[PDB]
């Protein structure tokens, strides 16, 4: 089970921060929680 | 307020931005790959594991990240590790929701959420890095999440329910993010 829960958590919590995102307010969608995401390289 | 700029609303970060618009999409880009690098972790919970959720994801920005409240905002800051400490005592005595069917897991989820909420412990962020926790809770419970089952005008309408002692609409809120065993 405790892989098992690893293994869902990774799976899942980039569509679940996009949709936390969306209940803060933030314009996020959907199709963004499952986009490629660019590397940390702030400007 | 003393975290924000000089004369401004805008807080300090790491990275020196002064308008509010250009910093939500620092801090919502920078924090959205912070994410992607938080990983399950079995219970037991507190607050300084909702601490560490808090300093994954904004680092990058702001030098409190993971830090508590200085200032009032709710509970006051001498209290909150007070507070959080009965909140998760409880969780714990309650096995962290372990063995519970999917609607007990919904009620108690749902008044825990609110708990926590009373207690703020961050000066800005809480309800990103609180919905991981729950997200790490309902799954250790072994139970799939998602807050896309909800949309946000229903989130704002169950926390101000829940402000007010009713929790009826923060339940069915997790009724409706809260989906099949794993
Ligand atoms: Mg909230």
């Amino acid at each position: 089970s405790l892989e098992t829960k690893k293994a869902y958590a990774a799976r899942t919590r980039r569509s679940n921060y996009a949709a936390s995102l969306r209940l803060e307010g933030f314009k996020v969608t959907f199709a963004d929680g499952e986009r490629k995401m660019p590397t940390r390289e702030e400007v | 307020d003393a975290y924000c700029y000089p004369g401004s609303t805008v807080l300090r970060n790491k990275l020196d931005i002064h308008d509010e618009a250009t910093l939500s999409e620092a801090e919502q880009q920078l924090s959205a790959i912070a994410a992607d690098n938080v990983e399950f972790s079995p219970p037991p919970y507190s607050l300084a594991y909702l601490q560490n959720i808090h300093r994954i994801l904004f680092s990058d920005l702001f030098e409190w990240a993971g830090e508590l409240r200085t200032v009032g905002m709710f509970c006051q800051p001498e209290y909150m590790e007070k507070e959080a400490s009965k909140i998760f005592t409880a969780m714990a005595a309650a096995n962290w929701f372990e063995g519970m069917e999917r609607a007990e897991l919904i009620a108690a989820v749902a008044e825990a959420y609110s708990d926590i909420n009373v207690v703020h412990p961050f000066r800005e962020g809480n309800g990103r890095a609180q919905r991981i926790l729950f997200e790490h809770l309902i799954m250790n419970a072994g139970f799939e999440i998602s807050w896309w089952g909800i949309e946000k005008d229903e989130w704002i309408y169950a926390n101000i329910a829940a402000y007010n002692g009713v929790m009826e609409p923060m339940e069915q809120v997790f009724e409706k993010c809260i989906g099949q065993a794993i």
